[PDB]
Order: C-alpha cells, then structure tokens, then sequence
C-alpha cells in the first residue's frame, strides 16, 4: 500500500542503522578503556 | 515500484528520507448553478446575439390579432 | 495528506583497531568465556 510500506523500511533501516552505530561505540569503548588502563599503569617520567 | 520508489533514493546508505507527521486539507469543487437548469429560466426568453453594443434596438413592436 | 518529511544521514565514520597505532601495544585475542573468568594470571619465573 501507501505510507505503511515506507514506515516499514525505515524502522527496518533503524533497526540495523542503531545496530551498527553500537558497534562502532563498542570499538570506541575498546579504545577508551584500553587508553584507560594504560594511564592507570604509567607512571610519569621524572619517577622512571 | 520505481515511480513510488521516489523514497529512500538511490543510494543504500547516507540518503533515507521518511516523515514525523502528516498534514491535510482539501478543495472543494463549489456548488452548480446553470442558468437553463434552475428553473428561473421558464420566464425568460433567451437570443443568442453577437453585439448589444453595436447595433441599437428599440421599437421591438409587436403585432397582435384579437 | 501530505507529509512532513525529514531526511537521515547514515554515515558514521568507521574505526576498525588495528587500522589506528594503538594496537600496536595491544594484543588482541578473543576468548568467549572471559565474562566467567574470575582471574586470569601469568607466572614469571626468574633466576639471578
């Protein structure tokens, strides 16, 4: 039909847009956390 | 439906267009009034002339036996 | 009725890890079953 059509495909497209943005924020979370514990672990220069 | 497919382009990504809300109003066709169906026109008598302005009547004299 | 239309923007930029530097003092191996382990340790053992 009309209109139902076009709001199906884009929640459809919602759906696997919201999926793929929260896999590129698990990335960025990899990232972050990563950087994270390395400033957890160095100690500054003077000290070294 | 490509002539429909106006919607969500050509492109798989970057280009989707969809809609928030929708709006309508319509226009109507007004009502119909002709001259020869409202039923006015019993008491008139109708000629088709090509130019009132042009040649001047009078004297529409009209001639009657008893 | 007419709509009101609006229109979305899908490109979010993609960071694979291994594409940036910081890998590079990573080390990445996955290991389905690291949520159930409770500590994971290594055993140095060194002699003067």
């Amino acid at each position: 039909t009309v209109i139902d059509q076009i709001l199906n495909i884009n929640a459809l497209h919602t759906v696997l847009r919201s999926l793929k943005n929260s896999a590129d924020s698990l990335e960025r979370g990899l990232i972050h956390a990563f950087m994270q514990t390395l400033l957890r672990k160095s100690p500054p220069q003077f000290i070294v | 439906f490509d002539n429909l497919r106006i919607y969500f382009g050509d492109d798989p990504s970057r280009y989707n267009i969809s809609f928030e809300a929708l709006l309508g109003i319509y226009c109507n066709k007004i009502e119909w009034i002709n001259f020869f169906t409202t039923p006015i026109a019993v008491a008139a008598n109708v000629i088709r002339f090509n130019d009132v302005s042009r040649m001047t009547l009078g004297k529409v004299l009209f001639f009657i036996q008893l």
